[PDB]
């Protein structure tokens, strides 16, 4: 087979000389011309000259006459190209290519090329610097990392990731020749952002002309000595007591999910009334709550009788940041209802020396503890009142106190005050008791 | 001294389509019944490969799909049906007179659906900053076509003549391009400013994407 | 510039010898006697002997006469103490000290001391282990880090931080002696939490007997190869009490001020949450965010004080949440010594309508108190009662608390004129105790 | 030999107070107008420092707040206005006779207001876990008075016999102490348990302070 084997890589200073060889084999060497063509990096082809081996007759391109010497050895079927007085723009890949002497049928066989670099540098190994995001917290699933292989001479450098194991997503860019005359290239790799502190990322840079090998760790696993800098949770809220007891008002069960990831913002809600699935819940759109988390709410309306007869309201939440699914259930407090007793108490004699006095309402003997207490004056609602939470008594029932603060003059001028209680065990879920200066 | 112009400089086609590359000579190259014009294929890192000699006759070992036509000053290299192995650079060469000259080349690239660039920005490493220089790197990943403009801004001020770009060859699997832009500054010039950003314009982007960072905030 | 420089740490076998040198400089070597004094572990100072460098005359403590040799080298102005036939109890710090030849004016200059250990046990270099927090939390303003220097023999080990550049907040602890006969020591440093990831922290450990010199990295920067986890370390919150400075009058209106800095331009949106004794309040004045100036943002929230809350000692808590970050930064302030509010106690007889029942309720209203921490009990004719319940404290409109306590009694007991008392225990009462009585009129 | 009796053994005083240290020689140390009795100050980690020589002459460089007096057998060192940096052991020494001998020392401790410790817990390093031991460390930083108790709990089980503590000498500027406690376990035992707690009791803390970590959440 026809073969043209050229000599190796050349690195020269300007003003120096270079001699490239081209070993021919598998054909009658003397029946073909040998031509010389060069290609500067990222440029086209430039024919330099030609030699006829049988007689040594040379042809040249005007630009290369005087600086190029073409020679041949018919015993060793080798062609040589000596380029003298080298200049930076002689940097190229130099090719030999044969051509039939009798009938020109183009350059049918070429050598593999010989790279020649013309430069004032000075063999030097690279400084390898890591390429990493300044703040890869984000909501994006793919992160880029790399190695900047700067200030080396001459070419080439080879870059691998994780000793050959990491191949997908890698882009090693062609080298750039800087104003200094030293080369530089970057190698990058796109990886899943989840993997960052879970998996190791190392670039293996080899610069054979300087015998330098560098395995630069760009991203390590989490843990010391690195400075330090839990999935969705569900809350289910019952209706408001007044809303379950009054037929005018509307009771609702509210399901809220918090700590939802930015990469996984799912809104999958499933509701059940006494184990049977329902579909009348009005779900709301998701919102970013000043955390690196999403919050979303689903509201299921309930009939007054369903909540009062018990009934379990289950909220199932689904999201791709959970191993399974979160399910919370709510209902009215279980147990035999017991009826509240309501009593009003006037201010203490000792409190009458003050500008404002306390009107007291004792509400005792009720079960469950869901209750609403309010105050009214003459024929209108009051405002300056506070009610205590329900307290469990020794008989298994609850009591509470509600306190209305009033100007002593209002109490002293005979105004009638009313303490109103709404509870499920009361007739029409409502009762009222009056208080007046005796 | 005869010169050769090739057209179009770049030809973007899908595997299966036809590629008609043109070559125009300043003077006539046909003499004594033959047209002294030849075609060559060049893959990256490989020597040129002879396809057609004397503008028409097929070279031994070359597929049937490659053919050449022409006489005088206008020459055409056809590729009836392209294959993945045909996406390469193609050169024309004359030899009716010395010096022998080549055309400027025609790159046959793979056609593909428009993909926007996934842009990333990297600050200079602490390790580098101790050396007196600072390299800020902007990456434009997996995009098509190759045309994309990168503008570097420092505190909203445009930068010029202190940058260098490098582009990959079209990716074998997805036929996409990736690009890198490095803004080089001294440690003194880098410490003087605070905000660094690279704005990216491309056919796939409805509005310029601008990835940024703040020197101190890292 | 008088200096006495002694030779380094020594460890020797029993029956062997040690030679301690003392290099003198900055004075006329021959005009001062050189003395040797030791300090054994758990002991005071012991005089060993002295030499006259001009003529070689010596004096010795009889306890060491026969084992100590004192010598001088006039050309190097050095004095030597050689202690032969070493005993386990010769383990000590040895010093040279000078004394004026003509007048006895004390041991005015001393060498730095030489630690000498006598042991047939083997010399062992330490293992150096970093001390770093298990995932540091907010809003801790101070962080601690350190080094555990474990399992070495003999003493001493020296420790420094960042090659002597870090000295403030450093505590190098005396060593502990393990049951194995090996020593351990801990060195720590407290630093601002804001500094972690800004600067590197390394302890430099030296154990001269085994020629161990370790530079152990405890904490790195933020900072490839460390994964990124937002940048800058995090925004900083500063919560100010009511003041400020300059002038009068009714404007004025004391306010608690929350100020946040180091808020980035890529994550500008900030939310403020205010709690008074852990109860969220909504009256705060969040000022519009400002760029001024470096590069970050500054957002200010002002909460007006109400009632007598600051003086009572209420806790003002400001929580800052930056849109884009995972956590929330919480800061709390209060007056050091708060002024409590005294409970007012009132007893109420049973409602007239409850008097138709077999059991009646005696009520105790307790109001106007701060703090909420209180206890109520009941008595009948002075005797502690059995069946009463008290509600939790309820926050009133004026910033104080109130509650009710209820005692259930048989109507017969109320009707037969027994005296019932409501008793209250609280910080703001005389003797932390008061009672109020109730009887059928 | 002459025995030099120092008293009190310890002296705890606030800054600004006068400290009075006494030294009684068993035999007279005065001759021909001179009392051969000197005083030294020894601070943690340092050589003794001469304060007073020949009973009452102040050594150059020593502050004027130090003064000595006496003759024959009874001698006194006075620190007229104590400073925090005066924390040290003070020794008297004679040179009337051979052997030269020192008193047993008076330790001067500085009083300050109560300071609660700041507590920090440290898990064992992965580096130490490669060997077969686990050291858990607790730091009690900058507290006063000295008395402090540490209790170690491993999954709520009180530890005994496997802990050691070190207390620093009183600080020369702030007059506080610091304490480091180390719980030592075999790696096997460390890996069989989940929560590691350090409980601290001190006069400055109304209720004890507990610092914990869960193994595996580090
Ligand atoms: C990131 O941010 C999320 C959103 O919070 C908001 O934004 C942040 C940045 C800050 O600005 C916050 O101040 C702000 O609120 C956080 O969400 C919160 O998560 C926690 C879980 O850790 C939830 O806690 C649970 O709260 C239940 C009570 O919640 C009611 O009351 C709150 C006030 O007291 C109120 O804020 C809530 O909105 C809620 O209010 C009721 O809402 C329903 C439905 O709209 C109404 O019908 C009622 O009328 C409302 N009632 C009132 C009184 O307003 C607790 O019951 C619950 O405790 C139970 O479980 C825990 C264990 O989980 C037990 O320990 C406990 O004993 C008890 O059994 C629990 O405390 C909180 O509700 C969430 N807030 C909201 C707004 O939903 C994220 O946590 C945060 N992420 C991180 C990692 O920090
Ligand atoms: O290699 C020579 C070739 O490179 C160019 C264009 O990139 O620039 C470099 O040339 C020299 C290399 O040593 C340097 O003097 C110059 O600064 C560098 O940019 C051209 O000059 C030339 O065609
Ligand atoms: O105990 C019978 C019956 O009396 C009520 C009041 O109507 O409760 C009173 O007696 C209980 C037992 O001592 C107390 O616990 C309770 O506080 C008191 O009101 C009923 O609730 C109870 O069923
Ligand atoms: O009410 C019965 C019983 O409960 C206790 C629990 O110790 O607490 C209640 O009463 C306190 C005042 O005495 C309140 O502070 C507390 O909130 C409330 O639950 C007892 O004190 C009381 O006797």
């Amino acid at each position: 087979q026809v073969q043209l084997v050229q000599s190796g890589v050349e690195v020269k200073k300007p003003g120096a000389s270079v001699k490239v060889s081209c070993k021919a084999s598998g054909y009658t060497f003397t029946n073909y011309y040998m031509y010389w063509v060069r290609q500067a990096p990222g440029q086209g082809l430039e024919w330099m000259g030609g030699i006829n081996p049988s007689n040594g007759g040379t042809n040249f391109n005007e630009k290369f006459k005087n600086r190029v010497t073409l020679t041949t050895d018919s015993s060793t079927t080798t062609a040589y190209m000596e380029l003298k007085s080298l200049q930076f723009d002689d940097t190229a890949v130099y090719y030999c290519a044969r051509r039939d002497y009798r009938f020109d049928m183009g350059f049918d066989y070429w050598g593999q090329g010989t790279t020649v670099t013309v430069s004032s540098a000075s063999t030097k190994g690279p400084s390898v610097f890591p390429l990493a995001p300044c703040s890869r917290s984000t909501s994006e699933s793919t992160a880029a990392l790399g190695c900047l292989v700067k200030d080396y001479f001459p070419e080439p450098v080879t870059v691998s990731w994780n000793s050959g194991a990491l191949t997908s997503g890698v882009h090693t860019f062609p080298a750039v020749l800087q104003s200094s005359g030293l080369y530089s290239l970057s190698s990058v790799v796109t990886v899943p952002s989840s993997s960052l502190g879970t998996k190791t990322y190392t670039c293996n840079v080899d610069h054979k002309p300087s015998n330098t090998k560098v395995d630069k760790r760009v991203e390590s696993k989490y843990g010391p000595p690195c400075p330090p800098c839990g999935g969705p949770s569900v809350f289910l809220f019952p209706p408001k007591p007044k809303d379950t007891l009054m037929i005018s008002r509307t009771p609702e069960v509210t399901c809220v999910v918090v700590d939802v990831s930015q990469e996984d913002p799912e809104v999958q809600f499933n509701w059940y009334v006494d184990g049977v699935e329902v579909h009348n819940a009005k779900t709301k759109p998701r919102e970013e709550q000043f955390n690196s988390t999403y919050r979303v709410v689903s509201v299921l309306t309930v009939l007054h009788q369903d909540w009062l007869n018990g009934k379990e309201y289950k909220c199932k939440v689904s999201n791709k940041g959970l191993p399974s699914s979160i399910e919370k259930t709510i209902s009215k407090a279980k147990g035999q209802p017991r009826e509240p007793q309501v009593y009003t108490l006037p201010p203490s004699q000792e409190e009458m020396t003050k500008n404002q006095v306390s009107l007291t309402c004792l509400v005792k003997g009720f079960y469950p503890s869901d209750i609403a207490v309010e105050w009214e004056s003459n024929g209108q609602p009051e405002n300056n009142y506070k009610t205590t939470p329900p307290v469990l008594d020794s008989d298994g029932s609850f009591f509470l106190y509600s306190r209305l603060t009033v100007d002593k003059s209002r109490w002293q001028q005979g105004n009638v005050f009313s303490c109103s209680v709404m509870h499920e065990a009361l007739h029409n879920h409502y009762t009222q008791k009056s208080l007046s200066l005796s | 001294e005869i010169v050769l112009t090739q057209s179009p400089a770049t030809l973007s086609l899908s595997p299966g389509e036809r590629a008609t590359l043109s070559c125009r000579a300043s003077k006539g190259v046909s003499t004594s019944g033959y047209s002294y014009l030849h075609w060559y294929q060049q893959k990256p890192g490989q020597a040129p490969r002879l396809l057609i000699y004397l503008a028409s006759y097929l070279e031994s070992g070359v597929p049937a799909r490659f053919s050449g036509s022409g006489s005088g000053t206008d020459f055409t290299l056809t590729i009836s049906s392209l294959e993945p192995e045909d996406f390469a650079v193609y050169y024309c060469q004359h030899s009716r007179d010395l010096p022998l000259t080549f055309g400027g080349g025609t790159k046959v690239e793979i056609k593909r659906t428009v993909a926007a660039p996934s842009v990333f920005i990297f600050p200079p490493s602490d390790e580098q900053l101790k050396s007196g220089t600072a390299s800020v790197v902007c990456l434009l990943n997996n995009f098509y076509p190759r045309e994309a403009k990168v503008q570097w801004k420092v505190d909203n001020a445009l930068q010029s003549g202190n940058s260098q770009e490098s582009v990959t060859e079209q990716d074998s699997k997805d036929s996409t391009y990736s690009l890198s832009s490095t803004l080089t500054l001294s440690k003194a010039d880098y410490e003087k400013h605070k905000v660094y950003a690279c704005e990216v314009t491309h056919q796939g982007l409805s509005s310029p994407v601008t990835k940024s960072f703040n020197r101190g905030e890292c």
